[PDB]
């Protein structure tokens, strides 16, 4: 069988837009403090961002609509992608190694897949 | 530090 495990998670920005009019994108965010960047810690089964299928846990957010958030608080981040209307264009990078130093017992394979123990 | 939102 050809299990899609062992293949390497693209780490190049891509484009995501959502189309979600007006209700929650359904992922959670962490990060903002010293332009340590702002990343997606869990995506909500059958939310908007699940069903897009183009988002993952350790993604940071680039942008929103245009807006730049690399450097963005995570506040500001969440106004944003809360205010960002009905459709929502993201620009997000694979960022797992960055992103394990929130979560407790994290760290990356060598697949780039994200695991807790 | 830290802040975590549901957005």
């Amino acid at each position: 069988p050809e299990f899609l495990g062992e293949e390497d998670i693209p780490r190049e920005p891509r484009r995501i837009v959502i189309h979600r009019g007006s209700t929650g994108l359904g992922f959670n965010i962490v990060g903002g403090e010293d332009g340590e960047g702002i990343f997606i810690s869990f995506i909500l089964a059958g939310g908007p961002a699940d069903l897009s299928g183009e988002l993952r846990k350790g993604d940071q957010i680039l942008s929103v609509n245009g807006v730049d958030l690399r450097n963005a608080s995570a506040e500001q981040a969440a106004i944003a992608l809360k205010n960002a209307g009905q459709t929502v264009t993201i620009i997000a990078q694979y960022k797992p190694e960055e992103y394990s130093r929130f979560e407790a017992n994290s760290r990356v394979d060598s697949s780039g897949r994200i695991v807790t123990d | 530090n830290y802040k975590q939102f549901s957005v």
